[PDB]
RNA sequence: AACCUGGUUGAUCUUGCCAGUAGUCAUAUGCUUGUCUCAAAGAUUAAGCCAUGCAAGUGAAAGUAUAUAUAUAUAUAUGUAGAAACUGCGAACGGCUCAUUAAAACAGUUAUAGUCUACUUGACAUUUAUAAGGAUAACUACGGAAAAGCUGUAGCUAAUACUUGCAUUAUCCUUUUGGAUAAGUAUUUGUUAGAAGGAAUUAUAACAAAGAAGUAACACGUAAAGUGUGUAUCAAUCGAGUUUCUGACCUAUCAGCUUUUGAUGUUAGGGUAUUGGCCUAACAUGGCUAUGACGGGUAACGGGGAAUUAGAGUUCGAUUCCGGAGAGGGAGCCUGA
RNA sequence: UUCAAAGAAUCAUUCUUUUUAAAAUCCGAUUUUGUUACUUUGAGUAAAUUAGAGUGUUCAAAGCAAACAGUUAAAGCAUUGUGUUUGAAUACUAUAGCAUGGAAUAACAAAAUUGAACAAGCU
RNA sequence: AAAAACCGUAAAUCCUAUCUUUUAAAGGAAGGAGAAGUCGUAACAAGGUUUCCGUAGGUGAACCUGCGGAAGGAUCAU
RNA sequence: AAUAGAUCCGUAACUUCGGGAAAAGGAUUGGCUCUGAGGACAUUAAUGUUAACUCAGAACUGAAACGGACAAGGGGA
């Protein structure tokens, strides 16, 4: 259940045999999700539950994919102001972050991420907090300001 | 050796320059076997000295459900999560599941607690099969090839019967 | 090799040195210590372009050699040695006092101060941490560790340490009444009231301070150095007395002569 | 200074370019040249090749002197110095160049709660002693080689070179005072309690195991006790490595790239100073792309900046400063912070 | 999808102040009420260069200096001598990032083949 | 201490392949420039068959012919 | 005479787009000891009984040899 495949996190900090399930605060304003308090998922990089620390920049975006394990792409769309022309253009550039199993995403949901240390190749973001969102289309071809 | 040569996040090649540096370095790895002792020194970053264990055979031991630690000997190797290519070499990593002589601990027991702090936790029977056997069942905790040790503690528990489950709907 | 660079080159050194670009291709690089190399000036230019006692850099090595010069009453011989924010110098053999403050323009001045004044150094404590056994110790903006800090003591606060001892004799916190001088920004060298503290939650702290004259002026929370209560400051101040003036009305005082 | 003029016709009005015009910290060159100040200068092509010589050495109290020289009251004591050499530190800075390099480097903006950090500064330490051991340079004698910043053998000798190694404190209580109790700095593992930060598996504390390295067998002398050198840990400082967000020229007669050969991610480990496919094993099929991926070109190091600017712009930036990279081309490695 | 009226002040107008729905704080009166773009102020911005303040390098390019009485001393201040008065400012440092006032203009969110809030009882 | 082996870091040389840049070439076939070549007369006038377009065939050359278009036509019109 | 089986890789001009093609051209192959993957059958999410040779990977080993004999394209313009 806990755990399939060779694979468990210790859970630091658990404690098993004496004590009196782990989380933490993350603070800067999020709140530790219910799932993950009273879960049963051991991750050793969720935000609430292993040793990753939330710190650096928060950011919104679009999660674009979330077809592998744990991670997912987040778009994040901008404008970019061009000086001769003195107008705007449509720019983007996405990023990839952990997801947690505490929470549940789909493409075209709305994460909140912060930054923590570099987890894998290209990953560096873990998801704090998902807003539900209803998408027609493409979610690349989606635009939203944040 | 580490960092660069790799491949963009899009999968495009990257043109290379800035020859390698002494900072990333990257050492030759420790297969730390098991036998008597010997270990290394490696000078790292900063003259900080790490000790590169190439054999132990004894180590420093924990009964966790107790929280206490006695010094015994390695006997067999036996699992590891990684490639049983480690196991079948019998060598000591991070992780690897070990045999551990249980008199050290059993004779312990006798001498504080009597009869084979916050005491009485009631032990269980799937532990004292195997000290009756003799010979334990242990997770190494430290890293060999780093700190020039092998410690680790006694397993119990659902992770002892997933580890023995995976050793042995079975062969 | 890729090691720690030793040179300074004078267009590169800190503009408040005041270093002509036509006076030599170097700057004195300030020895590691006490204090930043930003915000300190070295030995050789507190005794060749502030005093003008040196012409030279020879010069102010043979006043060194003599253990004339004390920086916080110990003799220091060092040409590159960083002064500091706020500390005391001694001349021995000319009997004078300095402390180095800032002008209203965040350029370093020694202040002429007496022998009793002189024995008085506002240290604005930086870190507080606890070592083995419970023991607390302070780490200041001059770089002190000082031990056994009285547990009042917080982080921003200040501590009046005698020269001599080394001992904190009272602590100053950060009320919106204490009165602060500002360390690195735009308004370097002003001393204010704190209007109030803005604290925001993940960077930096920004505290409003007032002026004199009630001129509100914004700084970063670690560009300020508690200097007294709402009484009056604790130091004696330089001539300015911290307060900055309009540069158009400046002019007024100066073309008044 | 927000400017135009000659040229298509037999003549006209247009479009439209050619030519004229001025500047260039923009180079070359022709002619000419009386003063003074001021000052760029082998970048362009050949990051092509180099004779010669110099460019990193260092002892004024403070490691080691019977090479040796000298001086004061009487073979003595103080000395003054000191060739050489051992030891220490520096030579990783500086100076030069721009070949490489196109989300790379660089810039602004973060993080390091993912790390290392010599000199310097502040704190400050723990499991034969009227002072311990061998062995070496310099030096002496005998040599080898055409030659080299080559060195063999034998004999001596020191050092802050190399190596051994000599108390004490804290807590409980009748309660100034008496007895009782206890003794590892970093670092690693297991079980726990828990001033600050935005958030701690933080500081710290307890229990159980290991355990580095050290806490001076060292040198010179200031008030009518000092300094030097060396040392465990913490902190500061001088820095570094990684790292977040955003920002680049031309080209689609480059449209699909990456993925066995790590590509994207999970888990475990190895490695590192630390995080990380950085590497290995298993597993899943991911990752980027017409908002231009992947390619190609650049007579492309990036920026601060330069020229020309009414305003917009266009063009340049090898070159004072910063960052990067390199030492004929690659690769590897020792010492060392 | 929240619009005006009343007063003090230049010259004949302009300019500044207050309220007038509703829900949670204060016993007739005390006070918060989407997100962003955008815009305003800040913070933090190396110098050199640039703009620019001051300064007769004989002028100027410059530089960051300098100025003041003294055919031979008064003054200031020191309780007998100690020179004194100064400057080396400000601005800029993207478009991105941090904080911040915001009424307009733009988006997004929430909004019914239905969704709320209050009172009482029950858990 | 020589020396050896094995993983690794890996210069360098060779073979093969691909790409990029430069370049030789019998012959072929364009374009441009020549002060004054030969042949015709295609276009500009209804240019002596109105011109032109697309397409197809043919001819020494300009060009000619068929089909369908245009007026930029020689018709703004019983 | 030259290889010639099989596995993995790589494969041009040209083209009627089907081919060319086994293009060209590289690598590997034994033995031994192991590791992994691929099914069927019964009990009150859970534990036993039992079968094919087929693939993939690793250590070791040898006079560097392994389609060991047999069998078995020379390719290209």
């Amino acid at each position: 259940d806990v755990q399939h495949e060779r694979a468990y996190q210790k859970q630091e900090g658990a404690s098993f045999f004496n004590s009196k399930r782990y989380w933490k605060k993350v603070g800067l304003g999020f709140a530790t999700p219910k799932e993950a308090k009273e879960g049963v998922y051991v991750d050793k990089k969720c935000p609430f539950t292993g040793n990753v620390s939330i710190r650096g920049r928060i950011l919104k975006g679009m999660v674009i994919s979330n077809k592998m394990k744990r991670t997912i792409i987040i778009r994040r769309n901008y404008l970019h102001y061009v000086k001769k022309y003195n107008r705007f253009e449509k720019r983007h550039k996405n990023i990839p972050c952990h997801c947690s199993p505490c929470f549940d995403v789909k493409e075209g949901d709305i994460v909140t991420v912060g930054q923590c240390r570099p987890l894998s190749k290209t990953v560096r973001f873990n998801v704090l907090h998902v807003e539900k969102h209803q998408i027609f289309g493409s979610a690349r071809k989606q635009f939203v300001l944040f | 050796r580490d960092g660069r040569h790799k491949l963009r996040l899009t999968g495009g090649k990257k043109k290379i320059h800035k020859k390698k540096r002494k900072y990333e370095l990257g050492r030759p790895p420790s297969n730390t076997k098991l036998g008597s002792r010997q270990v290394h020194v490696v000078r790292g970053r900063g003259r900080n000295y790490k000790y590169r264990a190439i054999k132990l055979d004894s180590g420093s031991f924990s009964w966790p459900t107790f929280g206490i630690s006695k010094n015994t000997r390695i006997i067999d190797v036996v699992y590891n999560a990684s490639n049983n290519e480690l196991v079948r070499t019998k060598t000591l990593v991070k992780n690897c599941i070990v045999v551990i002589d249980s008199h050290p601990f059993t004779t312990w027991y006798e001498n504080t607690f009597g009869t084979t702090i916050g005491k009485s936790k009631n032990i269980d029977p799937l532990l004292l099969e195997q000290f009756k056997q003799g010979r334990v069942l242990a997770c190494i905790s430290s890293r060999p090839g780093q700190c020039g040790k092998a410690d680790g503690y006694i397993i119990e528990g659902d992770e002892l019967l997933f580890y023995k489950r995976k050793m042995d709907k079975r062969n | 090799g890729k090691g720690i660079k030793k040179h300074l080159k004078r267009v590169n050194a800190p503009s408040h040195w005041m270093l002509n670009k036509m006076g030599g291709q170097y700057a004195p690089k300030t020895s590691s210590g006490p204090h930043k190399l930003l915000e300190s000036i070295p030995l050789v230019i507190l005794l060749r372009n502030r005093l003008k006692y040196a012409l030279t850099f020879d010069e102010v090595k043979m006043i060194l050699i003599q253990k004339i010069v004390k920086v916080d009453n110990k003799v220091r011989t060092d040409c590159t040695f960083p002064v500091g924010l706020m500390d005391v110098i001694h001349i021995t053999k000319s009997n004078e006092y300095f402390r180095l403050l800032y002008d209203i323009k965040g350029r370093f001045v020694p202040h002429r101060i007496t022998n009793e004044e002189s024995k008085y150094k506002l240290c604005k404590v930086k870190k507080i941490l606890l070592r083995k056994g419970r023991l607390s110790i302070a780490v200041t903006h001059d770089g002190r560790s000082i031990p056994y800090i009285h547990p009042d003591v917080k982080v921003n606060d200040t501590v009046r340490l005698d020269l001599e001892t080394g001992k904190v004799l009272e602590h100053l916190k950060f009320q919106v009444g204490s009165l602060v001088m500002v360390t690195a920004g735009h308004s370097v060298g002003r001393v204010g009231v704190i209007s109030s503290i803005d604290k925001n939650m993940g960077t930096y702290d920004i505290i409003h301070v007032k002026d004199s004259r009630n001129k509100v002026f914004a700084t970063r929370l670690s560009n300020v150095f508690v200097i007294g209560d709402n009484t009056k400051p604790y130091i004696s101040l330089p001539r300015e007395k911290g307060i900055k003036l309009d540069i158009i009305e400046e002019r007024r005082n100066r073309l008044k002569a």
